[PDB]
C-alpha cells in the first residue's frame, strides 16, 4: 500500500469480532517514525537536528451521513510498554470523539519532556510516547447503508514549535552526474 | 562595527541574519468568513 | 443548543445531538468546608490524576434486553489512580458526571431511561436467606434484569419491581433523562455527593446505582445494522481523601 | 528576536464551548492550543525561531560546478552554462519556492596536481588562473590563445595559487521581477519547442583557463564553485521533491514510495 | 544546642546529642519556578503522603567493617506512596534529608564519615568489561566495601579509592559530617536537588550516593555490648511529579 | 582585582575566649587567623588571586586529537567523534567539576611529509585541505569523492599550506543546561544498555581530506586540534583523579597508593 | 581598544580574564546555625 492511495485510509468496520484490539498504533517521534516521517512537518524536521514544541492531530470521518459512533484516542507518555488494552490507554491523555455534524476532532500532545529540546534522530535518552485508538462504542448503521467507512488523519505543529540545530536532509542522494 | 559599509554598492553587503518577522495567517486561515474556535465551525 | 462540549483533565467528550444537562437536585459538587468537617488531618486533593473520564465496558441492546445496572463507586476501582488512592485511604469524598452514549439511524425506534437511585437496596429472591456480595457487584460486567420471577440466592431482577419493591414507572422522582433514538443519542447527568455522614468508606458503602431500562423495545427492518452498542462514561469530580495506611487487598 | 508564546493556566471546565470540534472541509487549520483541552500550568518560553528564517536557511555555501582543465586541444579550458540544477544538494533546497529574488556571493577553489608519468623531473614556478564571465550574446572563445580573452568589457579575476580563495558578489540580473524556478509553458507561441524552465534561463557562460603557456610535463587542475544567496525573498512555498532526480534539464521522474513499509497497522518498534 | 527536633508529615525525630545540621551548599530545597520550567502540564504535588521519614534497614558496625554505600532515589522505591507515584510518573523532582543514627557508651571509641557524593560513578574491577546493574543497586541491603583488591564483573570496592578512582581522604569537599562516639551519636544532612536538567527519570538516573566509611576502627574491652547498630532514615521534601501513564513494572 | 586581607596587630591576652578550640564533627572549616593565636605586626598585602580563577585556569590551548591521512582506500580521510576524553592532560583538568558551560575556540595545525621510497623525484604544487563537521544524524561520507563533501548546509574550512593556522569559535550546543561530565545512569529505562557518560555525549563527527586528487608519489599528512574554553562557568567541584586512566569510554581504574612511602613516622629528609 | 567588538555573534568575543569574584562561604561554612569563633562551638 506504499505505492497506492490506500496508505492514507484507516479502515473502520461494524462487527462483534475483534472489538478489544487496537485500531492503529504508532510512535509519537516525528523525526524517524515511518508513519509521519515524510509529512510536511517531518520533511522540514529532517533539515534540523533539534526540535521542541507540541503537535496536534485531527481525524476526518469519511462515511455515510447516517452512521454514528464513538472513538477513544490516547497518548501514552514514555516510560512504560505500549498499552495492550483500553484500560491501559484510559490512564493517559485521552479524548472521546463523538462522530457527528462537526466530523472532526483534534488531539494535542502537551510536550511532556525532561529537557527543553529533543533530538530528531533516534536516541534512547530522549524519546516520545505512543498513539493508540480504541472502540468506545461500535459503529451502528441503518439498513441499506455501506457497512465499512474510512478515517483520515492530519498532523501539524503548534505555535510553540521550534528547531535550533541545522543539518542536511538524509532523504536525498546523488549516485552520479546528472 | 557591524553597521559600517566599506563599499558603495548595495549587493556588497552582509546578509540580514537578525530579522524575525512571521505571518502564518496567510496559509493557516485563508477562509473569507471569520471562524471562532469556541463557537461551532458550522 | 444541540451541541455541547465537556472537558475534564486530559479527556474531552463531544456531542452533536443532546439535551441540556441535568444537575442533581440543583447543586453543583464542591469541596467540604471547615465548619462541616469532622476529621482532623490534611486531606490529599489530586486534581488532574483522579478526576477524568473513565470509559467502562459496552453492552449490546438487543430486542429482548430487559436492562442493566451498575453499582458505583466500587465499579470505578482498579482504573487509574482513582482506585489506587481508594486502597490506601480509609475515607474519601467525590462527585461524578455520568454520560451514556447510544446511537442509531433514522429508521430505528426505541427509548431508554437513565436514572441514578441513591442508596438503592436490593432484596433477595428467597425471602428467608441472603445473597453473597458477588451478585450485587462484579466490577467488570453489567448485571442484567429479567422479565420473569427468578429463584435462588440472588436479587429479584424482575423489571416490574426493579429489585427495590417499588413501581418501575415511579423511578422518575430521582434525577433522570431519556434517550429517544428519533431525538437524541446521548444523556448526561451530574450528581453531587449525597450521604448522611460527611465522609464514608468507599469499598463497603454503595452510594448510588445507575439503572438503564428500555421502556420502548428496539425494532428495525431487514438490512439495518443489528448491533447497537451502549457505552457509559463516568468522571469523578472534586475527589478528596483522608486517612493514610497500608493498602487494602480487595 | 521575539520568543514563542507562553502557556496559560487552565482548570476543570464543563460548558457548551467546543474548541476541539471543527470542520476540515473548510480548508482552515485548527488553532487549538494544549491549554484548551487539558489542565496546564504557567511556563515562560524563551525559545526563538531564529534559525528557521529563509535568509538563515539559505545562508550557507553549496557546490554548483566541478570540471577539470589541463596544461601541457579543447581540454585546456572549461565551459559552463550558469545553472543551479546540476547539484542535488542545492536543487532540492531551492525547489521549495516558485519565485525567489536573491544576490549570490560566488567563490572558487582551485587545486592542481601533476599527472603520473614515466618521467616526472620538472621545476615549475607558481601558477595563475583566469576566470571570465561572458554576458549573454557575447563572443565565446574557441582557443586558449583566442582574441576574446582580453576582457575589454567583460569581468575577469586573476588568482595566483597559494593565496586565499577569490570571492565576488553579483546582483539581481533577471529580466523579470523574480527567478521563476518552475515554468509551465512552451517557448514558441504555437505550443512547440522546449517545455520546461530552460526557456527562461538565459544566464551567460563561464570560461576558465591557465595563464601560463606551457609546462615540460602535463599538469591538471580542478575548479569548484560555491554559491551563497543573500538578501533573499521567497514566494509560493512548494512541497518537497520525493523522487530522486534523473536529468538536469527536465523534471522527469520514476514512480516511488511515499513512506517505508511497516509490518502491520498496530506494529510499534 | 545539643538538642534538636525535626517534624515532617506524621513522623518526628528527636536527638539529644548532635551538631548543627548541614545544608547542602547553603541552599534550602524549594519548588520549581515558572521561568525555569520546561514542561507544559499541571504537576501533581503531594505534601503529607510522599514527604515523610522512611527508616531503612539497619546494619552492624563490626571491628573489621570496611564500609557501606546506598544509591538513592531507587532505594526509596516500593516504600509508601513515594515509590508508587514513581511507577506511574515519567518525571519527578524531590529533595531529601538524611539522618544517620549510631549510639555507644563512654567506654567505646570510633569515628564515622557520612558524605553524599552527587553523580558518583563506579568503575568495574575488570577494566575490559562492564558489570550488571544488580551490583550497583539492590534496594534492600547495603553494599559493602573491601580492604583488598577484588576481581570479576563487579565494582572496585577498595576503600583506598572508594570505587571512584580518587583519594578516600579527599571526599570532604562534598557536604559531610562526622560521628565521633565520644561527642555525638547522630548526623543530619539536608541536600537540595542537583541536576543538569530541571527534571529527570528517577529509575534510570542515580542522583547521589550515601557512603559511610569508618576512619577510626571500633574498639572496646570485654563486658561491653558488641552489637552496635547503624540506622539511616531519609525523608523526601518538596516532591513534584509531571507526566502520567501506565505503571512501570520494575 | 582586589587584594587579600591584611594582618592586624595583636598583643598578649588572657581571657575566656577560645578561638583555637573547635569541633570538626559539625562539618565546618575553622576560620582562625594567625593573629588570633600569636602576636603579629601590621602588614599590607597587595597579593591578588588573579590567576586562580576558573576562566584563567581553563584559558589555554590543549591537544585533543591526532590522526594521519595519506595522498597517493579508507586511509585517504580521517573520522573523529568529538570527545574530550582522549587526552589525559585536558581530561584531568575538566574532571574537577561535575557540570560546566563553555564556548570552545578550536584551531588546527596541519603538516605534510613525503614518504621514504626508492624513487623520490617529484615536483608538486601547494596542498589544500578541507575540514567538515557533520551534525548529529547527518550523512557520513564513505569515499574521498563521495557526494557528502559538497557542504550545502554543513560548515567547512579550506586552508592552503603555508598560511596561518585556521581558527573557529563554537557556542554552547548542548541539549541540556550544562555539560554533564559524570553521569550515573543507564541509557535504557529498564536499567540496561551502556553505563557511563557516553549516553549523554551526542556530539557530531569530523572529516578531513585532501583537496588535490593525486600525486606521483605517496604523501602523508598529520592534523592536530587544540581547544580553548572561554566564557566558562563551573559547578560542583570534585576531587582530583588519583589513578591513571585506562580507557576513554569508562572510568575503570586499578588500585593505587595515596602517597609515597616514607621510612618512619618521625623521618625528616 | 580592548572594548570594541568587530563581530555580531557573542561567542566571537575575547575571554573574560579580568574578573575577580569569590564566595568561599558555600563550602567552608555550610552549617545552618551560626558559629562564633570566640564562643565555644558546642
Ligand atoms: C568570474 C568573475 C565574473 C563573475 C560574474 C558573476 C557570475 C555570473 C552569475 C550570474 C547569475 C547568478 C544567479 C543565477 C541563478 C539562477 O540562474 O537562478
Ligand atoms: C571545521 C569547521 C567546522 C567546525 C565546527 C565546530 C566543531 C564541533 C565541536 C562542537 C562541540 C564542542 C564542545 C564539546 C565538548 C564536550 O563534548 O564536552
Amino acid at each position: 500500500k506504499t505505492k497506492s492511495m490506500e496508505a492514507y485510509q484507516i479502515a473502520v468496520g461494524t462487527g462483534n469480532t475483534d472489538k478489544t484490539k487496537p485500531i492503529f498504533s504508532f510512535q509519537m517521534d516525528p523525526g524517524y517514525s515511518s508513519v509521519l516521517k515524510r509529512t510536511l512537518l517531518g520533511e522540514m524536521l529532517n533539515y534540523y537536528a533539534h526540535w521542541s514544541g507540541s503537535v496536534k492531530l485531527t481525524f476526518l470521518f469519511c462515511g455515510s451521513a447516517m452512521a454514528t459512533g464513538k472513538l477513544l484516542i490516547s497518548y501514552s507518555p514514555p516510560g512504560a510498554s505500549v498499552p495492550s488494552s483500553r484500560k491501559d490507554a484510559m490512564l493517559g491523555t485521552h479524548i472521546i470523539w463523538d462522530i457527528g455534524l462537526q466530523s472532526s476532532c483534534v488531539l494535542c500532545v502537551p510536550w511532556i519532556s525532561q529537557s527543553h529540546y529533543r533530538m530528531v534522530q533516534q536516541d534512547p535518552y530522549t524519546s516520545a510516547g505512543y498513539i493508540t485508538c480504541w472502540y468506545q462504542t461500535n459503529i451502528v448503521v441503518p439498513p441499506g447503508a455501506p457497512t465499512s467507512c474510512d478515517v483520515l488523519c492530519f498532523a501539524s505543529a503548534c505555535n510553540d514549535f521550534s528547531v535550533r540545530l541545522l543539518r542536511d536532509t538524509p532523504f536525498m542522494a546523488q549516485p552520479g552526474k546528472l | 562595527y557591524t553597521n559600517i559599509n566599506f563599499y558603495k554598492d548595495a549587493a556588497s553587503s552582509a546578509s540580514n541574519r537578525q530579522e524575525l518577522q512571521q505571518d502564518p495567517g496567510k496559509f493557516t486561515d485563508p477562509v473569507k468568513d471569520l471562524m471562532v474556535k469556541t463557537l461551532p465551525a458550522l | 443548543d444541540r451541541v455541547r462540549s465537556m472537558t475534564l483533565g486530559n479527556s474531552t467528550i463531544t456531542t452533536q445531538e443532546s439535551a441540556n444537562v441535568v444537575v442533581g437536585y440543583g447543586e453543583w459538587p464542591s469541596y467540604l468546608s471547615d465548619k462541616e468537617a469532622t476529621a482532623e488531618d490534611q486531606p490529599t486533593q489530586p486534581d488532574v490524576a483522579t478526576c477524568r473520564f473513565y470509559t467502562l465496558e459496552s453492552v449490546q441492546w438487543e430486542k429482548s434486553s430487559p436492562g442493566w445496572w451498575w453499582k458505583f463507586p466500587e465499579a470505578l476501582k482498579n482504573m487509574g489512580l482513582f482506585g489506587q488512592n481508594m486502597h490506601y485511604h480509609y475515607l474519601g469524598r467525590a462527585g461524578y458526571t455520568i454520560h451514556v452514549q447510544c446511537n442509531a439511524s433514522k429508521f430505528h425506534q426505541g427509548c431508554l431511561l437513565v436514572v441514578c437511585v441513591p442508596e438503592a437496596e436490593m432484596g433477595c429472591a428467597d425471602t428467608s436467606t441472603t445473597f453473597p456480595a458477588t451478585e450485587l457487584t462484579t466490577e467488570e460486567e453489567p448485571h442484567v434484569f429479567t422479565s420473569d420471577s427468578i429463584t435462588g440466592k440472588k436479587v429479584q431482577a424482575a423489571v416490574c419491581n426493579a429489585g427495590m419493591g417499588v413501581g418501575v414507572g415511579n423511578l422518575t422522582i430521582f434525577p433522570h433523562q431519556w434517550i429517544n433514538l428519533r431525538t437524541n443519542n446521548s444523556a448526561t447527568i451530574v450528581m453531587p455527593y449525597i450521604n448522611s455522614v460527611p465522609m464514608d468508606n468507599m469499598f463497603r458503602h454503595y452510594n448510588f446505582t445507575l439503572m438503564i431500562i428500555p421502556f420502548a423495545p428496539l425494532n428495525f427492518n431487514e438490512g439495518a445494522t443489528a448491533y447497537v452498542p451502549v457505552t457509559v462514561t463516568i468522571a469523578p469530580m472534586y475527589a478528596e481523601y483522608n486517612g493514610l495506611r497500608l493498602a487494602s487487598t480487595q | 528576536d521575539r520568543t514563542v508564546a507562553n502557556t496559560q493556566p487552565s482548570g476543570p471546565s464543563n460548558s457548551k464551548e467546543i474548541p476541539a470540534l471543527t470542520a476540515v472541509e473548510t480548508g482552515h487549520t485548527s488553532q487549538v492550543d494544549p491549554s484548551d483541552t487539558l489542565q496546564t500550568r504557567h511556563v515562560v518560553n524563551f525559545h526563538s525561531r531564529s534559525e528557521s528564517t529563509v535568509e538563515n536557511f539559505m545562508g550557507r555555501a553549496a557546490c554548483v560546478f566541478m570540471d577539470q582543465y589541463k596544461l601541457n586541444s579543447t581540454d585546456n579550458f572549461a565551459v559552463w552554462t550558469i545553472n543551479v540544477r546540476e547539484m542535488a544538494q542545492l536543487r532540492r533546497k531551492c525547489e521549495l519556492f516558485t519565485y525567489m529574488r536573491f544576490d549570490i556571493e560566488m567563490t572558487m577553489v582551485i587545486t592542481s596536481c601533476q599527472d603520473q608519468g614515466t618521467q616526472l623531473e620538472q621545476d615549475m614556478p607558481v601558477l595563475t588562473h583566469q576566470i571570465m564571465y561572458v554576458p549573454p550574446g557575447g563572443p565565446i572563445p574557441a582557443k586558449v590563445d583566442s582574441y576574446e580573452w582580453q576582457t575589454s568589457t567583460n569581468p575577469s579575476v586573476f588568482w595566483t595559487e597559494g593565496n586565499a580563495p577569490a570571492r565576488m558578489s553579483i546582483p539581481f540580473i533577471s529580466v523579470g521581477n523574480a527567478y521563476s524556478l518552475f515554468y509551465d509553458g512552451w517557448s514558441h507561441f504555437t505550443q512547440d519547442g522546449t517545455y520546461g524552465y530552460t526557456t527562461l534561463n538565459a544566464m551567460g557562460k563561464l570560461f576558465v583557463r591557465h595563464v601560463n603557456k606551457s609546462s615540460p610535463h602535463q599538469i591538471t587542475s580542478t575548479i569548484r564553485v560555491y554559491f551563497k544567496p543573500k538578501h533573499i525573498k521567497a514566494w509560493v512555498p512548494r512541497p518537497p521533491r520525493l523522487c530522486p532526480y534523473i536529468n538536469k534539464g527536465d523534471v522527469n521522474f520514476v514512480v516511488t514510495e511515499v513512506t517505508d513499509a511497516r509490518k502491520s497497522i498496530t506494529d510499534t518498534p
